[PDB]
DNA sequence: TTTTTATGTACTCGTAGTGTCTGC
DNA sequence: GCAGACACTACGAGTACATA
């Protein structure tokens, strides 16, 4: 079962939410943060043959670009995972299941509250613009008919009121006013477009990034407001 | 009725209890955990006893099971402020999917070297106080600092008072019994399974354990009710040559006590405190101190007990 | 300099800040450290005044406090009673029992011990690396090669021993740059 | 008027006070607050005090909210040279075009191991003392450098005078009186109150702390008194014991501290050296320190403290 | 039927037992590690005993081969803090495909500077002890933090009961036979080999070393017996010089009855009892037991029964 | 038959014997060495020698040499546990190119305060026991551990009989004059050499350092007359200083002699004996062993021999 | 002496080995470990003209890297050491020769018991396979007709019996079994081509590293297995 | 007025060194 | 593209603590 490129950067992008990750057979991988502040998914070419829980997932990706990309990846006799090269042979041991915090089944998204969309150009300069203007919280929320990514810096501005950053996403037609809050530590995506879904009942609330591969479901802040 | 973990072999961690009311707590401090379970909100809360396995690992994850909690266990020892930062600070200001409250369990937080993450704690128990609790687990309060004992509910487990010491260990021979019903471990004399609770308590884990390594065949009996309780011998003979003064009798008898040094001296006293006036009570008292004091330095043990018993001859009046 | 005959006058702080020369600015923060407050002698000296004193906010050291006072023989009857007993009180406790035992007197000076040296020490801490000896034979060694007469020789063999990091070991107060020197060419 | 944060659910920060005249500062340091409040510009304070709960936290958001200050809320652990350099120089470098004064509040900013962190902030009042003023609350004064000190007005918390002492606990009680009459809980003895604040002071966190938990069932009777007054924990017993020489007393004591015993000769000590002449001061120390010196060699560490409390009784001459 | 280790020289380390029932303990703690093995599943342990030899790592080893355990054997005073969250945590998290539990030998881990390390294993060994046990071997108990004591059976070495010290004297006797059978020792006669066994009882690798070391040629010869016996004789050299009041003789017969204090003492007291008046013999119990009760601190033995002999001459009366 | 360095400029260190022939020993004590010289591999040994000088490190060595054993001579005060851990395990856990045993000879380890490189050596001369032995040389083996010695095998320098004595004293007359022959040193008389030898008898290393120091002049006209305190085994200092009544030296050269103070507690007590009257003899005898008695629970040496100083310098009367 | 570029490096490589090194007059240089645990020495092309024994190879390393390479190296009239460029005219303490540890001889290795070849980027794969690892024990021996290097972690494994890594070097050849276990710190190699060739016999036995520049004689560890 | 133990361990912070990715 | 910018690591200074 080799690991293409695209399958080892979107493992890599999830060793940035939980340091390991229980990976099962099929083309499917999923993963939740310790703290559970952010969760991802994702449909995978790469079809895993084996279930296998790995305690160091950084550590496990840098060993396999430590070898070729032609790299078969197995089971070994002993239980670990074989990383097979041309000459050399790599036993990543396996975790026990228990030690790893991971979804025990796929968290089922509500039907989402407001949808709208946002491109990967824009979430590159969202990103870009984090780290120059220093922001580290967005909140996306209604401004004159348009929902509105708008970039905080809570450190100086812990009301949130001073808005350093704003991005327009895109009309909203409905007539329900709300401001979702979200750290901008917890926006964990690989670059692309993303179905920005957002869902809140009273004190539960998510907002999934729907990517063309990946979906992220990141958890609000609790100083969030709305009426829906 | 009782809550086993099929995962563990450990008889301490089988049967750790889920909810309050499986919880052997004194009768004041159950309350005060049942009101936090119905008020839905924990407060910060600092479960704390000098003495090990009094219950507050139990209670503190018992708490966020209890109001349905979205509890973050935590090792103390691994909480440094990097930590506090990160993860603990992402966690206390995001809001869970789900609703449910926000809990940290920062188990066995007393370790002197993390009193600077301590130091950074005692402003993050106020900016996301409205979010999400703290809930610290200690040994030592002493390893808390004041700042964060002042933010917390801080609650002594393993000290009751006498007429709930007493209730503690009626629900722990309950307990027991339960544990030993399912267990598969046969119970011949109840008086083992109550010697067992007294001589361990309040370490309920200690007493889960001993009850597993007095139950090798999964039998308990009146051997086993000797061997928890020793009571090896019996104190005339001492007793009726220190009233004869026999020096010789004492000499020969002392090597006799030399195994159970610390057992023999607790009921020597013991027994000599009942018959003697109260004038010389506190000169006997001074001399068994004294020649225990050096009970682990002496040479020769048999003419330690010489010396105790020739001492207390000398110093002697029967009332 | 300073092309503007106007100017406002920015102090060192005004101009390292406002110019963002993280240098200067280091520079200029560095100027206030105050590395003093003597807070051992002021116990000790408190102990032999009986003067009323606090260390609840404070930091105590059992050791030294007991090696300052046995330099004073009036004191060391306490001192000896917790050398023996106090190494399970606490620090309040034992500063406490000081108080209360250590009678008052008029006592000061310097430690009894070998007056340092700089010159004696390096050597017989060379002699001791050197020989793989004890300092107790170090010193028997340095005092056989000062009689002998062979001491420059072997001064000579092993000045390579002599390092950046071996004088820290000496002393910790910065006299080690002339160390450097001293023996740089023993010959 | 009473200051209540519908968000909190904690007791002891929903009702904090937000604003000088809310508080139960002493005379003298909530007139100097007063004063500073009505000159418009708060100049660099330091308001420090060991004791936790005193209100130097709760007294720098009231300013900066009295002012109406631009308030920039730092956690003092997270002040580091970084942020001094980054944040807090972009903070007072920006314009400020509502008038509203720049107020910087470095709460809890005590750490050691912000030393340096120190010094540029020592730099940086130099270079925008004019831009923003910086409030410093710490416990433990030692711990912010001297410069800084020296270029603050430092005020300190928790030491009133017994004038002010009384006011403050009648100002306490008041306030307990509301915020139990806002909570829904009747207030059956008034002696309740008093006991509370008299017990905790001057820790007012830690006094509606103590309110929360001991109002679990809604109702303050003189269980509640009794609860609140009668202090678990202390050796209240055991000193009794030891100034009447209560041999029975002791020896049935004896194994109840046997498993705790540093922590009990600590405090025992600590209790004992106030209440004893200069000699038995010495006396006492002396029999402690010898007596927890050998408490890893004598064998029955029960019948060891039976031998302290016997020599503590007997060489004990209270004043 | 025994262990060999041919990659080792030493006696006592080519011979280690591999299996409990090839370990000669007590037959207490060998049912205790018999029913361990037997149940599958090793607990958290603690072997603990002050004198060295007694097979703590030798039945570590033994519980890890019985149980097919994954062991892994760390020094103790290497595992310090940051070893427990580095390899300590890599094992303990690894997967075990083939069911074999995971056990970690932390072998001497009673060292005073790795309490802190000690404090971080409070909580792992709750959290990875679903399949990693640990099994840690220390000499003396108190260097073990009391809540580590409490997660682990601690079992005692080195104190056996009467009627289980002559067998596993004899379990020596016949191990030593064994061993000198395989080595090529010829042994003239057993009586040195038991005289070997009971010299260095409790301590059998002490008995194994002395083994080698009077086999230099391949034969334990009768002089052998003589060497290990020691015991010297009668000393009434020792009480003429007393009564003579000679102090150089009494310091000249010092050295040699040094040695062995704990018995020279004891052959004094049983001897000189009837030499001196019966008046002053409280005075001999009033010095000699004394001076006994001090020998473990006693820094110069040599100087101690000079010390004794000079009190002897001193306060005693001669008949 | 002797070996030179050639190198070395001292004389104690540059005709250092390089063979256990060489060496000037008890004929027991040779006997007991080639015993292990003659045998193969060595395995575990301390070396105890009381009195300094005898040759525990050039024994050492020289057993080292005898085996043809890859040596590794280690200073015990530079043998820090993070030596252990470096270098020393390095060492011990690879084997020598030429197929040689490895022994590290850890010399003094006893005078040190790092006991607690003793406890991780327990377990590391376990682990690579079948490729590096240990040979510790210690001054009172009170200082080694005792579970490095159930390691070791403990050789005991034993106290030279009259033909053994007689026997050193002509081998060290003609290793004395091979000495001066290869020194460039002319011998006046012979008897010089053998009352020189008699005198600093049986402490060679401080009858070699006298004659190197004599040697500047090339001739050996008085030797007697010596000064400069005559090396560490002399304690004439300490006569000296006390007979001046200079509590101030006292104080400042309790520190030199209070690394090993068990054997210069008895050689103080010898010396001044010989040198006071019968009466201060016996107020000696109590004050010195009532110092002795709390050696053990004496936190500092430094301070307890400078009590012990200033308690001889005021209560006795010289002669 | 002019020590080129090439010199300088394999210098600071060797400065590992050992703290200093003496060097002997001649284009020869060597050192070993203060243990003895390892052995290097160098056929360098630079020609030294005199004996010098330097204490301090990383300071003189340190010294040198400031100052032009074609500075000129020579002992000055008072015994110490002088490097003279130009500008610069720096001395250096030349300490006594019996001060620092060097072999005395150069250490001559027998015919090798097994020679095989392990190429530059094998090398490095298998230092960056340690890292990643944490690989503390390697152990060359023979697996199905080929030489195989396996590295274990000790720590974990103290019978090394889970293999971690598995690096095949080359076709056997030969009829006699071996695993020569080689201490992981022992292995103090600048990366290129190194022909391995291992030697044993009885209780004794070494593995030789030799290269381009360097050879490295390394030392097995204890419970190395052979049949030599 | 009045010098500053030694060893081992753990944590935090600041900075310099090194390695890798990359945008007008 | 590759100098420049960002991230990871090791070391030193400082602090705190236990123990003898
Ligand atoms: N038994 C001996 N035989 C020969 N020389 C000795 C002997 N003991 C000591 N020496 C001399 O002492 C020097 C070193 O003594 P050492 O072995 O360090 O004694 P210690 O360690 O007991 O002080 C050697 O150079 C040697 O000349
Ligand atoms: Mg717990
Ligand atoms: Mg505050
Ligand atoms: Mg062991
Ligand atoms: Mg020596």
């Amino acid at each position: 079962m080799k690991l293409s490129k695209d399958t080892t950067a979107l493992l890599k992008n999830f060793a940035t939410i939980n340091s390991g990750i229980m990976l099962k057979s099929g083309q499917f991988i999923m993963t939740r943060a310790v703290n559970g502040t952010t969760y991802a998914e994702a449909n995978i070419s790469d079809v895993i043959d084996f279930d296998v829980a790995i305690y160091d997932l950084n550590g496990f990706l840098g060993i396999l670009s430590l070898v070729n990309d032609d790299a078969e990846i197995s089971q070994s006799e002993d239980g670990n995972i074989k990383i097979a090269d041309a000459r050399s042979t790599i036993f990543w041991p396996a975790a026990d299941p228990s030690t790893v915090v991971a979804p025990n089944k796929p968290i089922p998204f509500p039907v989402a509250s407001a949808v709208t969309e946002i491109k990967a150009e824009d979430l590159q300069q969202l990103l870009r613009v984090s780290r120059g203007l220093q922001i580290d919280t967005i909140a996306i929320t209604v401004k004159e008919g348009k929902i509105v990514i708008n970039g905080f810096n809570k450190v100086e501005d812990s009301a949130l009121t001073r808005v350093k950053y704003s991005l327009t996403l895109g009309d909203y037609d409905g007539e329900n006013t709300f401001n979702f809050i979200i750290n901008m530590a917890n926006m964990k995506m690989q670059p692309g477009n993303y179905k920005l879904l957002l869902w809140a009942k009273g004190k539960q609330g998510a907002a999934k990034f729907e990517g063309e591969h990946a979906n992220y479901v990141v958890a609000l802040e609790a100083d969030s407001t709305h009426d829906f | 009725m009782i809550t086993v973990n099929e995962k563990e072999h450990i008889l301490e961690q089988k049967y750790r209890p889920s909810t309050i009311d499986e919880c052997i707590l004194p009768a004041f401090d159950k309350e005060t955990f049942k009101s936090i379970t119905s008020k839905g909100k924990i407060p910060h809360i600092i479960l704390h006893s000098p003495s090990p396995g009094t219950g507050k690992t139990t209670v503190a994850k018992a708490l966020c099971h209890d109001v349905n909690a979205d509890m973050m266990f935590v090792n103390g020892s691994d909480c440094k402020i990097d930590f506090v930062r990160g993860p603990l600070t992402n966690f206390a200001s995001a809001a869970s999917f789900d609703g449910r409250q926000k809990v940290i369990v920062i188990d066995e937080f007393d370790r002197s070297g993390l009193a600077e993450s301590q130091r950074h704690l005692r402003s993050f128990m106020e900016a996301y106080s409205s979010n999400c609790s703290i809930i610290i687990t200690a040994n030592n309060i002493d390893g808390i600092i004041k700042p964060l004992q002042s933010r917390c509910r801080v609650i002594t487990f393993g000290q009751p008072t006498d007429e709930d010491k007493i209730e503690m260990m009626k629900q722990m021979i309950r307990r027991l019994t339960e544990i030993c019903k399912h267990e598969g471990i046969a119970i011949a004399d109840m008086k083992v399974v109550a010697a067992l609770v007294k001589k361990n308590f309040p370490d309920f884990r200690k007493t889960i354990g001993e009850l597993d390594s007095y139950s090798s065949k999964g039998v308990l009996d009146a051997g086993i009710l000797s061997l928890v309780t020793n009571d090896r011998g019996a104190i005339d003979d001492v007793l009726e040559s220190l009233k004869n003064k026999d020096v010789k009798q004492l000499r020969a008898l002392a090597p006799k006590y030399a195994a159970d040094y610390s057992w023999f001296v607790g009921k020597l006293a013991e027994e000599i405190y009942s018959r003697v006036t109260p004038q010389s009570i506190i000169r006997m008292y001074e001399i068994v101190g004294e020649n225990n004091q050096y009970h682990g330095i002496a040479a020769n043990t048999e003419l330690h007990l010489a010396y105790l018993f020739i001492q207390l001859a000398c110093e002697m009046q029967w009332k | 300099m300073s092309l503007f005959k106007d100017d406002i006058q920015l102090n060192e702080h005004q101009v390292a800040w406002y110019s963002k020369d993280w240098t200067a600015v280091q520079s200029a923060a560095d100027s206030f450290k105050e590395k003093a407050e003597n807070e051992f002698f002021e116990i000790i000296g408190a102990i032999n005044n009986k003067t009323k004193c606090s260390i609840a906010q404070k930091d105590y050291s059992k050791f030294m406090v007991e090696n300052a006072l046995s330099q004073f023989p009036e004191c060391m009857p306490a001192v000896y009673a917790m050398n023996l007993i106090g190494s399970g009180l606490s620090d309040e406790a034992h500063f406490n029992y000081l108080m209360a035992a250590v009678p008052r007197g008029k006592r000061y000076g310097k430690w009894a011990k070998l007056v340092e040296d700089s010159t004696e020490v390096l050597i017989i801490k060379l002699l001791a690396k050197r020989y793989q000896v004890n300092t107790n034979d170090a010193i028997n060694y340095k005092s056989i090669l000062t009689k002998n007469g062979k001491l420059p020789l072997v001064l000579k063999e092993l000045k390579g021993l002599v390092t950046d990091d071996f004088l820290k070991e000496v002393t910790k107060n910065v006299k080690e740059q002339k160390q450097l020197k001293k023996l740089a060419l023993e010959w």
